[PDB]
């Protein structure tokens, strides 16, 4: 997307509250996208993705701190993310409709752990973000 | 669709009857409006909608709420065929009202994203999956008489 | 979504004049350059690693050709596309796994391979024809879904 | 979606041949698109729609402008487009949906009359370009 300033302090105030909880939201988060939509189990065939699995759990915190460098690099996205393009879109080569579904995931796990900040406005901000981070990752 | 399986027919219910069902309708419907802007369009005659706390405080948008959460419910009722069930709310929302159907998918989403707020924990994943298998079986019997 | 009389003419008049020899695979090829993504569903095919070596590719041609049959197969029972396509929707989404959003990416290529081919001729009502087909068709591939 | 230099290369490349044919070329992707989409028609409520019209050939050259000046600042477009940006998504509130429409109706306008230009790689960069066009166009900031 392009990110209003409005948008750019609200995400990293949202984003401020997930703190050390990181790794456990993307934990969530990927368990929610792999129970709600089993095809994205696709992309990781050889992975232990039970419940509390060390493997989702270790790349839950990955996912999550990628996040927090977005965040800190929100006017510089395609650069900070060069090298998990290549991964996401030329090795990888997730359909985008995946980032569809973890960002909603993400969006869900935000709601059920920060019911406070999770308003109106913050969803719209984190929606747009998630977004920006998608488009950034599905391209070369 | 895909079917729900009876814990998850169970989990589903259990939770629906937490949810004030004149009250969670606007807040689903409200948010879809300001989350994703352009869906204001379609909601010309409510007045005010230009700022997030207005849509949420527009009372229209909360009485119009309550009659999504109606077809909702309405559809809990009858996971037999939510196509049936969407049969008149479909042609009236496709044909007669234009609206693309991926909208249907995303109301589904702020919807799920809304209970999530509400239920914090107690909205866990499996709970979230049944709930997406309605959102969805829900989007597509709307978008019906599109195929 | 039903064509009429005269866009079910001009549909067919079109089709019987395309190359069924090229035209499929120049659309999976562009779709494979355009949506590399949807390269991941090809790793049998061999080298797909530029444009030219995905539409030079043997494997994309050739498989093209299979593509352009079930789309000149819906052409003539555009009645019922729904069973026509009932067991490649069964292949796509359950085997394959494709998702349904590029179905519609495909008929929308198919769609610009033919307007690079007939030019001026392939006018805007024709192409609004053609529309309504690979809609139709990619409706029918995603009929599993439903 | 971020364009790459061999993006940039190639649409500005391709859209030099467009030329003077830009308002020609605007108005059929315009037409194509009411035609093929005519849910799209009523974003338009108080046009002249039919072929030929003043109001749609005069409409799609602003388009095709608005595409030469996005050319002319590939690398600076949010604030070269800010305009339309406001226009599209704040006040008109366009369904995101339309703008993949019209890209598609203006690349196959785009085959149709440069059957040389539009190699696959061509197409391709032209895709990227018309949806980084787009997203600026849905977005409030
Ligand atoms: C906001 C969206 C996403 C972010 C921030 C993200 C971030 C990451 C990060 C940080 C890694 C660590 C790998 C490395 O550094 O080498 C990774 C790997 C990976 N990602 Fe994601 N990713 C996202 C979306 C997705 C989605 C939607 C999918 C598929 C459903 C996916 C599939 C994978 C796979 C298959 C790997 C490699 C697994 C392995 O280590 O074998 N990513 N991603
Ligand atoms: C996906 C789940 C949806 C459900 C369950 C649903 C259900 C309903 C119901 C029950 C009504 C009331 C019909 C009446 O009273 O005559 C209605 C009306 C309407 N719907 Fe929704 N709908 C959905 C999606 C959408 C979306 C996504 C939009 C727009 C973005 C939309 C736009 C409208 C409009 C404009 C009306 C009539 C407004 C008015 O009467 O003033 N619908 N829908
Ligand atoms: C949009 C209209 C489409 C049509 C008409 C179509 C048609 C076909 C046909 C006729 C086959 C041959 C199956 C067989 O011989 O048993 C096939 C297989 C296949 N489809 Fe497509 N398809 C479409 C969309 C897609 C898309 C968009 C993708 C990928 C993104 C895809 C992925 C595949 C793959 C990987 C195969 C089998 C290749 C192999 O077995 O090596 N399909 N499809
Ligand atoms: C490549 C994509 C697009 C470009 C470059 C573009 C550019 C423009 C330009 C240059 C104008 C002229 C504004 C003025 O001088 O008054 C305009 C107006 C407008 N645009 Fe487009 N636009 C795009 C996509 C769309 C789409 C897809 C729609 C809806 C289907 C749309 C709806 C409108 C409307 C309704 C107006 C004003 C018409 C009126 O006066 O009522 N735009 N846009």
């Amino acid at each position: 997307m392009v990110l209003s300033p409005a948008d750019k302090t609200n995400v990293k105030a949202a984003w401020g509250k997930v703190g050390a909880h990181a790794g456990e939201y993307g934990a969530e988060a990927l368990e929610r996208m792999f129970l709600s939509f089993p095809t994205t189990k696709t992309y990781f065939p050889h992975f232990d993705l039970s419940h509390g699995s060390a493997q989702v759990k270790g790349h839950g915190k990955k996912v999550a701190d990628a996040l927090t460098n977005a965040v800190a690099h929100v006017d510089d996205m395609p650069n900070a993310l060069s090298a998990l393009s290549d991964l996401h879109a030329h090795k990888l080569r997730v359909d985008p409709v995946n980032f569809k579904l973890l960002s909603h995931c993400l969006l869900v796990t935000l709601a059920a752990h920060l019911p406070a900040e999770f308003t109106p406005a913050v969803h719209a901000s984190l929606d747009k973000f998630l977004a920006s981070v998608s488009t950034v990752l599905t391209s070369k | 669709m895909v079917h729900l399986t009876p814990v998850e027919k169970s989990a589903v219910t259990a939770l629906w009857g937490k949810v004030n069902v004149d009250e969670v309708g606007g807040e689903a419907l409200g948010r879809l409006l300001v989350v994703y802007p352009w869906t204001q369009r379609f909601f010309e005659s409510f007045g005010d909608l230009s700022t997030p706390d207005a849509v949420m405080g527009n009372p229209k948008v909360k009485a119009h709420g309550k009659k999504v959460l109606g077809a909702f419910s309405d559809g809990l009722a009858h996971l037999d065929n939510l196509k049936g069930t969407f049969a008149t709310l479909s042609e009236l929302h496709c044909d007669k009202l234009h609206v693309d159907p991926e909208n249907f998918r995303l109301l589904g989403n702020v919807l799920v994203c809304v209970l999530a707020h509400h239920f914090g924990k107690e909205f866990t994943p499996p709970v979230q999956a049944a709930y997406q298998k309605v959102v969805a079986g829900v989007a597509n019997a709307l978008a019906h008489k599109y195929h």
